[PDB]
């Protein structure tokens, strides 16, 4: 046992929750970026009324 | 071009029109502060050009502010008088030594070069790392990275090899007199104390007789980081071919490399990440490690030795993932023998190299060079091999024909592996490498020809 | 002509002003150098241009000129031993004269016109002619290349020159239509070649490699993958499967492939044996890869140029070879030109139009006959990476979106210096059930029965492999250790085919079929000889273990001879002991 | 300059009127005056960084502005002198507002109200050096050299007598014009010119024997301590500074706890040096930040200290900066780069938290001035994560920065002794360079002792765990003799005490000998052994207990007891 969890085990059931982090992470890029783009729109609206 | 600052952001801003901007171009800007710097202008526009800042955006008004052409891409000069001086900080030599003055002014930007005018090793790199050059064979034809561990540091390695490789007699066929033994060194991010570590290592190496040290300083403007890069390799290559001398660029960690590169397409909006690190990361390294190889016609060459660490043994994260792919191969030192008090500890196991075969050969190297490449790699294989499976049932897994592999593991280690800094030359490695493979039986292997048996035992 | 300037730049992309009457894919020279480009976004009249070489040294405000014409590449002879690259130009050429380095903003045309061949008519005046049919023969090197009519080109022929070397874009067949009908012909890149009906692949192919093709293989007109994670046998395993081919005419497209590889790649092709005319393999390839330096669209538009030279091939009626090399380079390209021209990214900085042109690439592979009415099959042989290291990665998924055969490359086996590394847990084919009547036909009536011979063995390996690392097999049963140590040979000399050794780098049906034959002799024996109470440890000693060793130690050329011999002493020499 | 507000975005202003407007300039936004800051301009308009958060503020009132960039504050008053991260004085608030704070506060930065000592150290008609001699003020924690500020090395006229004049009162004046007062501004942003910036080759102190004299960092290192506060391991912290060779101590902290770091203010009169023998805080500067205070307080903490320490650097003294709750620092830059378009795209975290991260250190260290000084910077970088994982920003980006990691491990503290420094899970990458030096100026064989001895608790470490379940018993004496020598070292050697006077300070000539006489007794103790002698003996000698008694006795009496114990231990295996 001890044997074991120190290669296949422990490591390995650190790297899933690493994997998935990471990823849940990364996603959160695009949400970024699009609200960005979307506060573009908002206020490109805005200074519609007040200029072109 | 028009001065016109209504936008400041991170390390870009608003400068109005522009009518002799380029792309890669050197501007200089006036802070009014007294204060002056420079910068890349990226994004060139008839709208608003966006200027790269070189160093802190502070004293900055709206009044007295010139932006000014300096040259219209980058550029700076190399003379030939750049061996045995040391260059630290970006351009002119600080460190009480007079400044640079140029001869030839051409790009440092980097310049392409046709894939038909590149030609096989025929050249074997002499380093005084026995373990590394048999099995994963130095030569100019390939870049080898360095990774290291966290406690394994990367500083230790980076000092050994400068002054370790040396370039055969005639073991190659190619004259010592045809080409000197001289280096040059590059740094892509060094701190405070790895400075302070690589002073006396620079000292021993020949700092001002032949080298070529170029450095950030340590302390100076994170953009610095990636700019001396691509100035190192450049730089090289006018006095590599032309004048044909050979040289090893030693690059220290890549990871200041990308960890400043990331904060510019954070505020131009290229988005980094791919776990967190840029994503537009290759596109950049392409030219940068472009020039690795072996030319064609001219004599004398340039070749990249990438040295960073790894934050994690695993390889998702691209500090080291991505590396590998570029480069040619790799070589890792593991952490399972620095845990021992093995110096230097290099793994070849989770190794493997790009050529094995190409460089090395019967005259090019040794005759058993060749030879003893692939034999080393699979007997060490089956002796850590046991180690695994003796927990799991008894307190053994092994029987009389495995026990002599087992006794490989042990001979491999603090014999060969470890041999403290000391100069190893082609000879004494592979030489005694067969008094390691005496306690294997001769008729058991199978990796190795046997008319190679009867010349060492 | 299409006359704007400049208006902003943005990196290697380009916008434009001044862009009126600009379609949308066209040749874009883009300032005075003309650096070729291409018009790709079109918002108003503003026209988004994406520069294949560097943009260092480009104002604003420069001319910019454009066809109105589409990007095709040119296609006529003088195509083997020949260059076309990723950006539409032969490097043969450029490094001469723009000398050691290249210099940006230097273009010539891509097909050289300085070459001069023969011209054999097999048209006449007053003949009827279509799309894709031949006009005549030329004799270039060891191949023999037709004059196919442009696609949708008909009428009738006013005359056609005596034969005679002549310029490779003077007029040879002057058609009665009023179109002198050039010897050379473009056809978009976009566009491919038309086909008089849809076939599917029968024919094997044998690429050099033992187990690989032997457990999965691949038709010929087929696709696969190979994704290989951490740098590990992929990238050289590519140039071990393009070193051989059963197929006639090699296409490589390296696809803006890194220069320290091209080194080596380059190099070996004119020192590789060619089987048409016994030198330089130059004279039966064509060199479609790129340089890495160049940026990330130059390794978008290689892949386009590659394939529309395959099909040229193809409707001549031979088999082509397309070999793209890293799906690395086309994740890149799309990446980054993604935020360039103010595109929305989908997921994971990967364009929503990700499989998009992907997907079709692969499609137009496959044994087909042509409008011309010839058979060739377009066979492609792609090289998958994932960035990340895991195929949960878009750029990934995509390349799993297609079927036919798979295969799989790992880090571990690969460390061993077993090239080729397969898993026969990871991969599958739908080309075993397709490629059993030529199978049965030419090869071999107890070949369809032999290959689930061998899988039998390996199939039992995973499910005990398992067992074996939770408690040795020592403690376990003899016929457990059996099969394991059958798998010991399934390894030690039928995984490693040496790239250094040349009669592993041959490997052909007969020595495909022999070797299996060595195998299946003592699987049959030792499953008896064990059950009269022998154990496999004596076995191990005894000559019979080496005995089905010689695998590399054993010709090609010279095989016959020491196949049967060996053969007998299996059911003979360990049933007497 | 003097401008009007137009919006009012959570914390921050935006304000008009701006045009001229320096970049990190001086802004006190509205009739309220909140302490702000001018950043990032836009068009007409500037986006104004108000670390004081608004609530009252209305729209369309004047902004003050004084068209100058914000600098750090360099005077007397500061040794001896509470201030937080905007670098007011949380006493004179405490006094002129009360017991709470209602914002819009503005002070002077220094103690300008008193009138303070002066001696002229240099006269008219010499020139002066920059980062060096002006004038010194003697002050009841040493001295305090007032400096004049570097690239001044001009004529001087009119150079003051001896007496006592206020911060803003004149002492000297310049012959070539252009006037300079008591009272310094140097640049936030920016650090102080050197000559060069050494090695390090005199090693820091830190007054407990393992710490220092085992894993050495020497003077002008970057250490770290990691894992939270309130394990008592804020023990290690106080009595570092306390005991240490240094003249000055700096103490920052920034999203510190809340009633446990007031006990630490308090505690800190209560904590006394042992060069003046009366309290550190006669010679503490403090700059903390608690975490009611302002958004970008914490957020400025860093800087502040690093320049200040520079000061007394160029003054020819020792400082030693202690960096608590790094980890913490990178909460407020998160909030602030959320709001502009410095958005989120690492991990997490911005991706300009490492630029913000690395200056810190690299600004710091053991360098010579343009003054020719000396002094050193040391940095002990107290992370603190809840818990850290090594695929988190502030980790893997701290981890290559720093030489050394001087772990504490929990179950060690339990155990109630300091050093309690785990030495399998701690490293320092210095120890190589420093062998050199370390013999030239300590003693001969000192590295020499060092390197080899922590082979004792290395060759115990596995050997223990599982293999020696009832202690040895059916082990053979080689096992044996590992435990015997293993006792020694870790009830004596390792542990030690910080609220006995006996041992709390030590120092070389007393570590030295310790350490030496333990080397002595495993090369007489392993070769009884192959005498045939049981380690029953072994464990009835007075020498074990001559061990115990050289640390229950300070560095006076260490010469006489260094003699008898020394030769006790010849005679004490030659016995047997």
């Amino acid at each position: 046992r001890v044997n074991a969890l120190e290669q296949v085990v422990i490591p390995g059931i650190r790297a899933q929750i690493r994997f998935i982090q990471q990823v849940l992470e990364q996603r959160e890029r695009e949400d970024t970026f699009r609200l960005k783009r979307i506060k573009g729109k908002i206020e490109a609206r805005e200074a519609e009324e007040e200029g072109g | 071009e028009y001065t016109g600052i209504t936008y400041i952001s991170g390390p870009l801003l608003f400068v109005e029109n522009a009518k002799d901007l380029a792309y890669g171009a050197i501007v200089d800007i006036k802070d009014g502060t007294g204060r002056v710097r420079g910068g890349q202008v990226i994004e060139v526009s008839e709208e608003y050009a966006v200027i790269q800042v070189f160093e802190e955006t502070t004293g900055l008004d709206l009044a007295t502010t010139s932006v000014s052409l300096v040259e219209d891409v980058a550029r700076l000069g190399v003379s030939k008088e750049m061996l045995g001086r040391r260059f630290n900080g970006i351009g002119k030599p600080i460190d009480g030594l007079p400044p640079i003055t140029p001869e030839k002014r051409l790009p440092i930007t980097g310049l392409p070069l046709n894939p038909v005018a590149r030609r096989k090793p025929e050249q074997f790199i002499q380093t005084g790392i026995s373990t590394i050059d048999v099995m994963n064979t130095l030569v100019r034809g390939q870049k080898l990275p360095i990774f290291s561990g966290s406690g394994l540091p990367a500083n230790e390695i980076a000092a050994q090899i400068a002054r370790q490789a040396t370039v055969r007699p005639d073991l190659s066929g190619e004259g010592e007199k045809e080409e000197p033994f001289a280096v040059v060194f590059a740094a892509m991010g060094i701190t405070q104390r790895e400075l302070s570590y690589f002073i006396q290592e620079f000292e021993r190496t020949g700092a001002l007789s032949r080298s070529v040290l170029f450095l950030n300083k340590a302390d100076d403007p994170t953009i610095e980081r990636i700019l001396t890069p691509r100035m190192a390799l450049t730089v090289a290559e006018y006095l590599a071919f032309e004048h044909d001398y050979h040289v090893l660029v030693i690059l220290t960690d890549m990871t200041n490399y990308c960890e400043a590169l990331r904060e510019i397409g954070a505020a131009r909006e290229e988005i980094p990440g791919r776990r967190g690190y840029p994503g537009y990361m290759y596109t950049d390294l392409a030219t940068i490690y472009e020039r690795a190889g072996v030319v064609e016609g001219k004599k004398g060459s340039v070749t990249q030795i990438p040295i960073l660490s790894m934050p994690d043994d695993d390889r998702t994260h691209p500090i080291p993932d991505l590396t590998g792919y570029i480069t040619e191969g790799q070589i890792q030192l593991s952490r399972e023998l620095h845990r021992k008090g093995i110096y230097p500890p290099i793994d070849p196991l989770p190794s493997l190299s790009r050529l094995m075969n190409n460089g090395v050969g019967k005259g090019k190297t040794r005759e058993d060079h060749k030879q003893v490449s692939d034999q080393l790699y699979s007997a060490y294989a089956n002796g850590v091999d046991i180690r695994k499976l003796v927990a799991i049932i008894g307190e053994d897994a092994l029987t009389e024909n495995d026990r002599r592999y087992l006794q490989f593991a042990d001979a491999f280690e603090r014999f060969f592996i470890n041999q403290g800094q000391q100069n190893r030359s082609i000879e004494e490695s592979l030489q005694i490498a067969w008094a390691l493979l005496s306690m294997l039986p001769q008729g058991e292997l199978k990796r190795i020809s046997k008319d190679h048996i009867g010349k060492y035992y | 002509m299409i006359q704007g300037v400049i208006q902003k730049i943005a990196g290697p992309a380009v916008i434009a002003k001044g862009m009126l009457g600009a379609r949308m894919y066209d040749i874009c020279k883009v300032g005075e150098e003309g650096l070729v480009g291409e018009i790709i976004r079109l918002d108003g009249d503003t026209a988004f241009v994406q520069v294949y070489e560097d943009t260092s040294g480009l104002k604003v405000g420069e001319p910019v000129v454009s066809t109105g014409l589409p990007l095709a590449v040119e296609l006529g002879p003088g195509m083997l031993n020949g260059i076309y690259d990723g950006i539409q130009r032969p490097l043969e050429r450029i490094r001469e004269k723009t000398g050691i380095y290249i210099t940006r903003g230097v273009v010539v045309h891509a097909l050289d016109r300085e070459k001069k061949w023969a011209w054999t008519p097999m048209v006449k005046p007053g003949d009827e002619v279509r799309g894709g049919m031949v006009l005549g023969t030329v004799p270039e090197f060891g191949f023999t290349h037709k004059i196919l009519v442009p696609p949708d080109v008909r009428g009738r022929v006013k005359e056609v020159k005596p034969a005679g070397e002549y310029t490779v874009e003077e007029p040879v067949v002057v058609l009665e239509d009023g179109t002198e009908l050039k010897m050379y012909h473009t056809w978009p890149v976009r566009r491919a070649r038309p086909v008089q009906r849809k076939l599917d692949p029968n024919t094997p192919f044998l690429t050099g490699m033992r187990i690989l093709d032997v457990l999965f293989p691949v038709a010929m007109g087929g696709t696969a993958a190979i994704p290989g994670p951490f740098g590990s046998g992929k990238t050289v395993t590519q140039q071990s499967l393009a070193k051989w081919s059963n197929a006639d005419v090699v296409v490589y497209v390296g696809c803006g492939e890194r220069g320290n590889e091209m080194t080596d790649v380059l190099v070996e092709f004119p020192e590789l044996t060619d089987p048409k005319t016994g030198g330089p393999l130059m004279h039966r390839t064509v060199l479609i890869a790129n340089t890495s330096n160049m940026p990330v669209a130059a390794r978008e538009a290689s892949i386009y140029v590659g394939v529309t030279i395959a099909e040229y091939f193809r409707d001549q009626g031979f088999s082509v070879a397309l070999m793209a090399d890293s799906t690395s380079r086309w994740a890149e390209a799309l990446r980054e030109i993604s935020s360039r021209l103010e595109e929305m990214p989908a997921e994971e900085g990967y364009p929503p139009y990700l499989a998009a042109r992907l997907a079709a690439f692969y499609e137009r592979a496959g044994k087909v006959i042509t409008l011309g009415g010839e058979e060739g099959a377009v066979t492609i042989v792609g090289a998958v990476s994932p960035p990340g290291g895991d195929m949960s990665e878009p750029v990934t998924q995509s390349t799993l979106r297609i079927v036919g055969a798979f295969w799989r490359l790992d880090a571990s086996l690969a460390f061993r210096r077993h090239f080729p590394a397969i898993n026969w847990n990871g991969s599958y084919s739908l080309f075993t059930s397709a490629l059993d009547p030529w199978y049965r036909e030419n090869v071999a009536e107890d070949y369809p029965e032999l290959r689930d011979a061998i899988s039998e063995l390996l199939q039992r390996e995973a499910g005990l492999q398992e067992i074996v690392q939770l408690v040795g097999p020592d403690a376990l049963q003899d016929a457990e250790r059996l099969v394991i140590e059958v798998g010991r040979i399934i390894r030690e000399d039928f995984l490693q085919q040496n790239a250094y050794h040349e009669v592993d780098a041959y490997c052909s049906m007969k020595k495909a079929y022999g070797i299996m034959k060595m195998i299946l002799a003592f699987y049959k024996e030792a499953e008896a000889a064990i059950k009269r109470g022998v154990s496999i440890d004596e076995i191990l000693q005894l000559p019979v273990l080496e005995r089905i060793g010689r695998a590399r130690y054993v010709s090609e050329e010279e095989f016959p001879a020491y196949f049967e011999e060996a053969m007998k002493e299996i059911q003979g020499a360990f049933k007497a002991l």
